[PDB]
């Protein structure tokens, strides 16, 4: 029932400014405490600010402590970032969370899914989608999401019919500065001519909605 | 039967219509002036009936400037003279005809005037009033050395009536003063009915009487009850003799002024005793099973007094406020602590607050709607200036449902509320407040009631582990309940015993 | 500006067994330690409050314990779920420090790599690249040798491994090499082949098609 909801980021130019969305739902704000952590897309957590929805008051890290300014809107029932000139050590997934019932202390109990920004002075890349196909018991086929930026991508089969044995593998940055990643599934070799087999690919940060069709060859 | 007096002296207004109209509202019908009988320019086409019921004045009798024919005062025995005219005068009777007219005063209908308890008498520059030099004043006044004054009155008055024997108030036979004083035995102390040692007056009678007993008194030395003479009204409480104690006499009565009643008048209020206009300086109006009563106060009467914020002209208590306090016990409304407040604002011009004006709030127990301090004094470590405060209501809420709020302050250590014991409605909040400690261990299940569950919201002040660190725990003699801050006097409940506030081992 | 060190970084551990990860603070925190759990590209759970406590949700195998300086998490009977990683995070006063996180993986028998390969498109050669794909398929453990070779010569630094985070059913990884090259240096050679080399292995596994 209680859950939130991020939305805003992406990709961004070093030094630009950027308001990120924490829309609650599920129970009231006033009151309540909502944190904002951060993720390095490989290390771990960082506190970033926190806020009462009462009073207002708002603390930060000194890692941050006055390019950010977090706040919210009480009648809304929603958090907010403001993340003013922003460095390339900024990219990383952000959430926000609320703070616990039990206890002085800020252990935090429920989280958003997360929200990417990736802050670089490259340009927004649209990604090809190639297909992987079977043939040369059980058979294996995939797509090849390939050279696009930023992170990232939604690969999902047949319009999530199919989700038993995908593998959709994690990006990895190329020496182009360009990522890519196979999503590779297995299917009976019966199946294979009879069922029709589709990736659906999206991008948001392109604007990219592919659905490419694999089948094998002649 | 009783009614209230004039104290105007000779002062009146230019219409002589609304002379007469206003002096007979005041004494309607009415037996007993409690205070002046004040009969000044009245009216030459008066009427004056409404004063034929008039037994006594504990006053005296001003009759001036009037024009009428005669003075109807038929049933008036006792003129108390307890207050006086000019100085000396318990009646003074100067100046009443006109130069234009034929309207003068003629006759003094004083048919039943007995005695006068204190006070003189002066009847001058009466030009048509007849008879006065007749009467024996001297056996109407009661103190030896008084100012019996009586001349330049009528000039061609005719004769007392035979039966009168040459002492009469007018020519009538009925009109005869009848005689007050013989002087009398050594036993009775100059109160007596008659010469004999044995025909002495009741020790309540005020003055004369007409037989040795409580209800043949002239006047009463002290209290009327329904005809007789009494030192008291009947008790409110009588000793039964079934349960040993004291219980609610059903033939109490009231006192007002010298009459025992069975219930004050329609506009005044009971204390202890009498019947008063309001309550002294220690009591409040107090009704219950059909009684109204003064009950004293204590410590002090509620002076309760507008707050602030939420239908009020302060969002903040400002310098330009807190004088508007003082004294003040119970709060209608709420208490805003705001930042410009605290340091004014030098833009719009209203100064900052002397701190220790604050100390006005010692004297408040409770406060209506919410309690709200977003800012206070560095040198003050806490809010002792509401240790007496006992009782947050909630009935007016501040933010999203707070009945009290604590916020941004960053010298306060203890919060310092050891009276407070009930908050009856509303949420709380207590965060932000970097050095505040011993609020951890305080139970809000028993200053609150109603749910627990989601009306607290305290944190990010010191944590715990700090405070307990630096030694700030609730004082060894508090209960589990916790403690406004530290020491003896700053718990919730004790564990053994509590000496005026202070928790004892003994 | 407190610290927190947490031991170790990554362990490996049977299904059954009992797990216990350290969290050590620079200064003295009595018992505000919470402990959170995070699996792959969810948000992280909290497990423990107050160094000891489970929030209401969490099986009582994870179990918190000690004072001030050292708290320790353990995880009694280990699961194939319980895969991810483990951070403590002091929560005293604000700022909130976290810990490094230890990531924990599941130990299983022995698993062979399934492996396939794929060749490059009619349409990735349009625009003038090839790709090969290798892939290995549900095994265990995660090393695993993925040699390339073109006519039968060894390649190098032109591949790109990309390995599955470890699957939390049956505790398998899988595996994707890609071969990037100009389709002229592709449109040169017969025999593109990929050769995996594992434990669950007894002869090197290759896969090799023609053009
Ligand atoms: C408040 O002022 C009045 C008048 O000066 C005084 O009688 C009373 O004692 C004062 N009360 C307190 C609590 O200081
Ligand atoms: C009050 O003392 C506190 C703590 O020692 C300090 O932070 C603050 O600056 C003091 N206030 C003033 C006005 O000096």
């Amino acid at each position: 029932e209680v859950q939130l909801v991020e939305s805003g980021g992406g990709l961004v130019q070093p030094g630009g400014s950027l308001r990120l969305s924490c829309a609650a739902s599920g129970f009231t704000l006033s009151g309540d405490w909502i944190h904002w952590v951060r993720q390095a897309p490989g290390k771990g957590l960082e506190w970033l600010g926190e806020i009462s929805a009462a009073g207002g008051y708002t603390d930060y890290a000194d890692s941050v402590k006055g390019r950010f300014t977090i706040s919210a809107d009480t009648s809304k029932n929603t958090a907010y970032l403001q993340m003013n000139s922003l460095r390339a050590e900024d990219t990383a997934v952000y959430y926000c969370a609320r703070e616990s019932r039990v206890s002085f202390e800020a252990a935090m109990d429920y989280w958003g899914q997360g929200t990417l920004v990736t802050v670089s002075s490259a340009s927004t890349k649209g990604p090809s989608v190639f297909p992987l196909a079977p043939s040369s018991g059980t058979a294996a086929l995939g797509c090849l999401v390939k050279d696009y930026f930023p992170e990232p991508v939604t690969v999902s089969w047949n319009s999530g019919a199919l989700t038993s044995g995908v593998h959709t593998f994690p990006a990895v940055l190329q020496s182009s500065g360009l990522y890519s990643l196979s999503s590779v599934v297995t299917v009976p070799s019966s199946s294979l001519g009879t069922q029709t087999y589709i990736c659906n690919v999206n991008h948001k940060p392109s604007n990219t909605k592919v659905d490419k069709k694999v089948e094998p060859k002649s | 039967a009783v009614c209230p007096g004039t104290l105007n002296g000779l002062s009146v207004t230019g219409d002589a219509e609304n002379q007469y109209q206003t002096l007979y509202k005041l004494y309607e019908r009415c037996e007993v002036v409690m205070g002046n009988l004040e009969i000044v320019l009245t009216g030459h086409n008066a009427d004056l009936s409404f004063l034929q019921w008039i037994r006594e004045v504990t006053g005296y009798v001003l009759v001036a400037m009037n024009e009428f024919s005669t003075l109807p005062l038929p049933n008036l025995r006792v003129v108390r003279g307890t207050q006086v005219y000019d100085g000396k005068f318990a009646i003074f009777v100067m100046l009443n005809y006109n130069t234009n007219s034929s309207h003068a005063l003629r006759q003094l209908r004083l048919t039943q005037l007995t005695e006068i308890l204190s006070g003189g008498v002066y009847i001058e520059k009466n030009d048509k009033l007849c008879h006065m030099d007749t009467i024996d004043w001297r056996d109407i006044v009661r103190d030896r050395d008084a100012e019996i004054v009586v001349k330049d009155n009528g000039r061609s008055c005719p004769p007392c009536h035979e039966v009168c024997k040459g002492r009469c108030w007018g020519p009538g036979s009925e009109d005869c003063q009848t005689l007050t004083k013989t002087i009398c035995a050594p036993q009775c102390n100059g109160h007596c009915f008659g010469p004999n040692p044995n025909q002495c007056c009741h020790d309540e009678c005020a003055g004369g009487c007409s037989g040795p007993q409580d209800t043949d008194c002239f006047a009463c030395r002290h209290f009327n009850d329904s005809g007789a003479c009494v030192p008291r009204c009947p008790q409110p409480l009588v000793y039964n003799k079934l349960t040993f104690q004291l219980e609610p006499n059903p033939h109490t009565k009231y006192q007002y002024g010298g009459v025992c009643v069975a219930s004050c008048p329609h506009n005044f209020v009971v204390d202890q005793t009498s019947c008063v206009r309001a309550c002294p300086p220690d009591k409040m109006e107090v009704d219950k099973n059909g009684l109204k009563m003064c009950e004293p106060c204590g410590g002090l009467c509620p002076k309760a007094c507008e707050g602030t914020g939420s239908g009020s002209r302060f969002q903040t208590v400002d310098s330009s406020n807190i004088d508007g306090f003082v004294n003040c016990t119970k709060i209608l409304g709420n208490l805003d602590f705001l930042i410009t407040g605290l340091n004014g604002d030098p833009w719009h011009k209203i100064p900052a607050l002397d701190p220790e004006k604050l100390n006005v709030f010692r004297t408040v127990r409770e406060i209506t709607g919410y309690l709200n301090i977003q800012s206070w004094p560095p040198h003050m470590h806490n809010f002792s200036v509401f240790s007496n405060l006992t009782t947050i209501g909630g009935r007016s809420l501040y933010n999203r449902g707070f009945s009290l709020l604590i916020m941004k302050n960053l010298n306060v250590t203890s919060l310092g509320f050891r009276s407070l014991k009930e908050i009856s409605a509303g949420r709380i909040y207590i965060s932000a407040n970097r050095q505040l400690c011993y609020h951890h261990s305080l139970n809000w299940t028993k200053v609150l009631r109603g749910p627990t569950e989601e009306r607290l919201d305290i944190k990010h002040n010191r944590p715990r582990r700090d405070c307990v660190a630096e030694g700030k725990v609730c004082d060894p003699l508090c209960s589990s309940g916790g403690c406004w801050g530290p020491g003896p006097g700053q718990c919730l409940s004790c564990r053994n015993y509590s000496r005026g506030g202070v928790c004892v081992t003994h | 500006d407190i610290q927190m060190t947490q031991s170790p970084s990554s362990l490996s551990a049977s299904v059954g067994d009992r797990v216990t990860i350290t969290c050590r603070a620079s200064q003295d925190l009595a018992t505000d330690v919470a402990w959170y759990q995070q699996k792959p590209g969810k948000a992280p759970k909290l497990l423990i409050y107050s160094a000891s406590f489970l929030y209401s949700g969490v099986p009582s195998r994870f179990s918190g314990s000690g004072s001030g300086t050292d708290f320790t998490l353990t995880i009694s009977s280990l699961q194939p779920e319980d895969f991810a990683t483990y951070y403590c995070q002091q929560s005293e006063p604000e700022p909130y420090t976290f810990g490094q996180g230890t990531k924990v993986e599941i130990k299983r028998t022995v698993a062979a790599p399934s492996v396939f390969i794929f060749p490059p498109s009619d349409e990735q050669l349009k625009s003038g690249t090839a790709s090969v794909v290798c892939l290995l398929n549900n095994f265990y453990p995660r090393e695993a040798k993925v040699q390339w070779k073109v006519d039968n010569a060894l390649q190098s630094g032109n591949s790109q491994e990309s390995v599955t985070e470890q699957d939390s059913k049956d505790s398998t990884y899988s595996l994707s090499s890609t071969l990037t090259l100009s389709k002229a240096d592709y449109e040169k050679h017969k025999v593109y082949a990929c050769e995996v080399t594992h434990q669950g292995l007894s002869s090197p596994v290759t896969k090799s098609f023609n053009r």
